DNA sequence: TGGAGAATCCCGGTGCCGAGGCCGCTCAATTGGTCGTAGACAGCTCTAGCACCGCTTAAACGCACGTACGCGCTGTCCCCCGCGTTTTAACCGCCAAGGGGATTACTCCCTAGTCTCCAGGCACGCGTCAGATA
DNA sequence: TATCTGACCGTGCCTGGAGACTAGGGAGTAATCCCCTTGGCGGTTAAAACGCGGGGGACAGCGCGTACGTGCGTTTAAGCGGTGCTAGAGCTGTCTACGACCAATTGAGCGGCCTCGGCACCGGGATTCTCCA
């Protein structure tokens, strides 16, 4: 058959990531995530649906920002593969 | 509800005569507006508190303005600004 | 009485001189606020509302979108410096995010 | 309801890299990214509790989250202020 | 020009007897008290403004001492205003 | 009749009518409550004390009777969260943690 | 005045990041500290000269540099802040 | 004699690490501020306190900022800081 | 460098829903007058910032030498990407209670405002004890 | 251990906090009403999980060449003390103009309604575009 090499699919895919402006986590899992998180402050709460959609925007940008971090972190150990330890080096440099 | 909406509009139809504007970048427009407002006024506010004055005036905000903005930016918002309190003066 | 003029018309701006003076009269910043700072605060307001939306509007005619969405705001602030400085620290709302792939990534 | 943060799934976080721009992607950051995530809905989630629980509600507004992101220096254009 | 210089010391000797403290120590503990009072107060203002409110009351310090504080530096200060609050009325 | 400080009813020794006052003339609402001065002075005067406490103790560990701005330093970056608290704030006089990496050694 | 960026020698350099915890430092390092110092110090001396001039005062207080640095999240005590 | 290379840095890092005071000069510093703030004010005073308060700001910062460099060069499996940590650390501070 | 398959862009047709314009009106901005005080302006006092000189002394600078370290190269194996297949649970449409956000009214208690007065807090002089150097 | 030099409790003036009374308006409480949140049922189909091959890159080892570290002698200007001077920070006094406030008027913006064109979607075809020989 007809195989791709490792990293067109990956670089067409950042690229159809970048052009795109919709979200990329299902609706549903993190409805229920942050339900079970606001479950441990204060029980029988509800939530607006835009508020749900609020969590998911700003969640997304973090990650997104944090992973544009993290992909600097990798590249400056002359790296392609992000780690855990590029994670945590952003996150402590950031201040989190 | 009060908003910055048709203002955005009358803006933008004399800046770009034949382009619209949807809802979202519209609620966009408007939380921008608002939080420069907020930022300027509590700038303002810090400002004449800081030199024991009870009054806001185009000084004030002027100084916030050029402490927030950043170099082309600031000195562009105080040239239209320091335009208009001259034409409001002058009429 | 005369014929009521508005305080926006008569300072050449479309935004509300008497607005912005009714926010900072009930926004508690000061004991007073004087004539010419809501003027000078609503040119500011408008200019930096025309800086936004010309760029936005540039990228809108770049897509060939007659219409400006979120994407078209977002590649406004972000490709100017001035405006990233500004909003920094700022989500805008189904924006997404600049198109960069670093030099390293793209095959030799 | 528990063991939610299940539901972000490996392409999610894969695609979300993807928009960070992320070539090539190891098999241990999808936990990392998902206790990173839960921290972040946490430190966001108890602002908005926060705010809600002062106004005397029983549902969490978006103005609330809004205020809560603005809290962190996390402002969020789109929702209202 | 007004300081919190006595109470810093009053506090002081209330909890270290035997202990003094310098005049750039003093100057911190001041700017310290002045900014966590600016903290709170802002946040309790706000606080005010978002739910159309005219008064800061003791609901909106406990909310601001809540949302700025740390977890057991809050629970802790909430625990001490509430028995400043209920003695002062008492 | 007699003068009774609003500190010594509300069991304080942060100056409650000059918090208000503070609270009245620093522009934050058009209306002030009367126990929020007293919450907000019970929580300066807790948060004195706990970072009093740490220095003193710091003062202490150094056989020092006199607390210096880098017992302060020591005392707030010791304690996860007070460093929290005050992550974006530089103390004069204060310097760093002692702290070294673990590669840099031998 | 010229050529004043000098002054801040390479053991003034060296001495900071010491105190930072720096083993082995380059020699190309301390143009770059140069350069961060003198972006940082433009930044928070044109706030300060800003301050000081809407006082109508041809003198920079400490408590300009004070409100400055506080405007930039860098707050700075042990100077009446 | 001679001691091996990195015994006199580790002893400088003990020292520099328990000692508050400044480590850059004052004059060449308060020349420095006065270099700088001619661009935007010509004819202008200083007071003494107003140059401590800077002096102290930029020591704090440069020395957050070479931690920060050090766990760079550190994750890039190094022991010797390079401009590039410098401006990772800077990039994912935000400051460029 | 030539060719097969796959993806991507372009153009033509469809329809749909949200953006743009119109209308009544209502309430918030405008106009006219009054009044009290915030700050603008002039003046003076005295702090404190600037400039300069001598010196002595710690710190900086230039240079030599050597070793730790950065960096390029090589090998290998293991881990992740690409792709095909199966499962599963997300997504959409449609009801249906019903708890809770929003509105209105009222009535009352809490807090601004002001007069008075006096005692706690600030400036200052005197007594003297804690880190620092030897 | 010996000694030293400033950098740390009592007294007098004064001003702002406290006690007391009055007014008035903000907010708490009761009732109610319509939006909208939550829960459920069913189809469907898109996406996630799983499995497997293979290739390329992460990581360890290793040689080398050079660039910082360390040390030592020489230069140089930071730092302390002292003197002199004058800008200007800061306080006080007077007055005046300007902003808060209030009552009457009015038109600008806002909610509601309606309609049509901008754009998302579908499909045939050209055009790269990646990979293999």
């Amino acid at each position: 058959p007809h195989r791709y090499r490792p990293g067109t699919v990956a670089l067409r895919e950042i690229r159809r990531y970048q052009k795109s402006t919709e979200l990329l986590i299902r609706k549903l899992p993190f409805q229920r995530l942050v339900r079970e998180i606001a479950q441990d402050f204060k029980t029988d709460l509800r939530f607006q649906s835009s508020a749900v959609m609020a969590l998911q925007e700003a969640s997304e940008a973090y990650l997104v920002g944090l992973f544009e971090d993290t992909n600097l972190c990798a590249i400056h150990a002359k790296r392609v593969t992000i780690m855990p330890k590029d994670i945590q080096l952003a996150r402590r440099i950031r201040g989190e | 509800k009060e908003s910055y909406a048709i203002y955005v509009y009358k803006v933008l139809k004399q800046v770009h005569p034949d382009t619209g504007i949807s809802s979202k970048a519209m609620s966009i427009m408007n939380s921008f507006v608002n939080d420069v407002f907020e930022r300027i006024a509590g700038e303002a506010s810090r400002l004449a508190h800081y030199n024991k004055r009870s009054t806001i005036t185009s000084r004030e905000i002027q100084t916030a303005v050029r402490l927030l903005l950043p170099g082309e930016l600031a000195k562009h918002a105080v040239s239209e600004g320091t335009k208009a309190v001259t034409k409001y003066t002058s009429a | 009485r005369a014929k009521a003029k508005t305080r926006s018309s008569r300072a050449g701006l479309q935004f509300p001189v008497g607005r912005v003076h009714r926010l900072l009269r009930k926004g508690n910043y000061a004991e007073r606020v004087g004539a010419g700072a809501p003027v000078y605060l609503a040119a500011v307001l408008e200019y930096l509302t025309a800086e936004i939306l010309e760029l936005a509007g540039n990228a809108a005619r770049d897509n060939k979108k007659t219409r400006i969405i979120p994407r078209h705001l977002q590649l406004a602030v972000r490709n100017d410096e001035e405006l990233n400085k500004l909003l920094g620290r700022v989500t805008i709302a189904q924006g997404g995010v600049l198109p960069n792939i670093q030099s390293v990534l793209l095959p030799k | 309801l528990r063991d939610n943060i299940q539901g972000i799934t490996k392409p999610a976080i894969r695609r979300l890299a993807r928009r960070g721009g992320v070539k090539r992607i190891s098999g241990l950051i999808y936990e990392e990214t998902r206790g990173v995530l839960k921290v972040f809905l946490e430190n966001v989630i108890r602002d908005a509790v926060t705010y809600t629980e002062h106004a005397k509600r029983k549902t969490v507004t978006a103005m609330d989250v809004v205020y809560a992101l603005k809290r962190q220096g996390r402002t969020l254009y789109g929702f209202g202020g």
